[PDB]
RNA sequence: AUGGCCGAUGGGCCCCACAGGGUUACUGACGUCAGCCAAACUCCGAAUGCCGGUAAGUCCAAGAGUGCGGCAGUGAGACGGCG
RNA sequence: GUGUAAGUGCACAAGGGAGCUUGACUGCGAGACGGACAUGUCGAGCAGGGACGAAAGUCGGGACUAGUGAUCCGGCACCUCU
RNA sequence: GUUACGGCGGUCCAUAGCGGCAGGGAAACGCCCGGUCCCAUCCCGAACCCGGAAGCUAAGCCUGCCAGCGCCGAUGAUACUACCCAUCCGGGUGGAAAAGUAGGACACCGCCGAACAC
């Protein structure tokens, strides 16, 4: 099944971006990296 | 009764230049204050036009054909650094400042990135 | 030339275009008469309601 | 088992030729590519044609595929 | 889909091997000289209608359009002419 | 052949392969389409910070159209609100 | 300004295409030689890229001629149709196809560049 999972920054840890993917082809915690709007630049955003 | 069974190897160069020049011809235009750069290299020359496509007219051109750059004793990849600044100040003469490189369906390398570097520290922005 | 036109039918019935095409003429009874230059609009016109009136020369 | 249809989309052209328009109105609205984009004409995410800027719509041919232009008419 | 022609494929029959085979009242693939058909076929393709521009007409009137506000009724239609 | 129904398209590829990558972004948005209303749809362009590319440039998910549920009520994270 | 020349573009992108016959290498366009260098193969210097000019116009290229296959295509007529007559049959004014035919067609135009005389 593809779950809505959730993405938190690392410096600040807001879980801001939110999307789905399958559990079974990626059971490991996904790693992306994204813009943070207050933090102003690009860090990667980590599963929850 | 000599009929060759299939296409000859220019044949196939041809085509395939010919058909991913047009390929990338749907994203590079030129203007009347941008115009296209296109160039033409052979196994023994290379020419270069500043192509307005609005119009179809060409404002500048430079080749290896001209005894001034034949003069150059350098390899191949001097003689198109020459046509390149060559090109470069007569688009400076033709008032062009800002260009687009055409590559003419070639790989951006060897002597047309050699030229394409040459008209760039010339001046000719792009 | 000067056509000579007059109503001979009522709108009773008429198409929408027809009861338009009579009023642009200028009539609005039966026996009216007009009097209009020949000239291509006035040809329309006239084909539009040709069976509603009648049409002589005038002159 | 029938019984089953879907609401109509109001898909076709919606500026004809010589109308005027202003800068994003939309021009056609179509499922495949019927028409190309023309000059100071784009194309949307669901292969609606739109105007890039002001002028009179013009339809035209290029290499056999119909295209849409838009004309830049003379201020005054 | 044919005037259905040849023509696959399978089956029987004849040889008898059951391998190899051939004969059709057999079964008989697709195709095609030519003629066909199609709302869910189109290399084509009108007439009307529709969108816009323009020039006129009606213009002491259509008692015309559009916006806003007050008050509604209607939301079971029938027949006739065309598709 | 295009992940998937059919249609409209795509051979200039939207079809096939390879390299890097996460724009499957944040604040917006002139102008429009469609509509009783609520919905819904397209969008050039501006700023930030990025990806790819030599560059021009393209990227606000997938060739497009289906894959979804208003309001109330409640949960979680952040806030320079009370 | 001229050449059997090389490029970049066009045109409601075949009237241009395909096919046959006959030619040429001035500069060019190519085929060609080799993989030392930039670069490359999901294996291969075949392709891409790089260095050269021994040979060849046999091919690509273009030139001339063929309607051969394709392509374009009238006029007239007809189908169909808007309006109006018409008790059915049908008729009047306007629009007007598709197919077929006569025919056209072995492309045309623009901007640079080569060689030549000025």
């Amino acid at each position: 099944v593809r779950p809505k999972i959730t993405l938190a920054c690392e410096v600040c840890k807001h879980r801001n971006y939110i999307t789905k993917k399958n559990r079974r082809n990626d059971p490991d915690r996904l790693e992306i990296k994204k813009f943070c709007p207050n933090c102003g630049t690009h860090q990667p955003h980590k599963e929850s | 009764a000599h009929k060759p069974v299939g296409q000859n190897i220019s044949e196939v160069r041809r085509n395939a230049r010919l058909r991913r020049h047009a390929r990338l011809r749907k994203k590079v235009a030129g203007t009347a204050e941008v115009p296209r750069l296109v160039v033409n290299r052979s196994a023994r020359h290379i020419h270069v036009q500043l192509v307005n496509d609005l119009n179809g007219t060409t404002l500048a051109a430079a080749s290896s054909i001209e005894a001034d750059v034949r003069a150059i004793d350098g390899d191949k990849k001097a003689h198109s650094v020459r046509v390149g600044q060559l090109i470069a100040e007569r688009a400076k003469a033709a008032g062009v400042e800002t260009v687009v490189f055409d590559r003419g369906g070639y790989t951006y390398g060897g002597r047309i990135a050699a030229l394409a570097d040459a008209a760039r520290e010339a001046g000719l922005k792009f | 030339a000067e056509l000579k036109i007059t109503q001979v039918r009522s709108t009773i019935g008429a198409r929408w275009k027809q009861r338009e095409s009579l009023r642009t003429l200028g009539l609005k009874k039966i026996r009216q008469s007009v009097v209009r230059e020949d000239n291509a609009q006035t040809r329309g016109l006239i084909n539009t309601v040709h069976h509603l009136v009648e049409v002589e020369e005038v002159g | 088992r029938n019984g089953r249809d879907s609401a109509a989309q109001r898909l076709g052209v919606k500026r004809f030729g010589g109308q005027v328009v202003k800068a994003g109105e939309i021009l056609v609205r179509q499922r495949g590519t019927h028409f190309h984009p023309g000059v100071n004409v784009g194309r949307g995410g669901d292969d609606t044609l739109f105007a890039l800027a002001p002028g009179a719509v013009e339809f035209g041919a290029k290499r056999g595929r119909k295209t849409v232009n838009i004309v830049p008419v003379a201020r005054p």
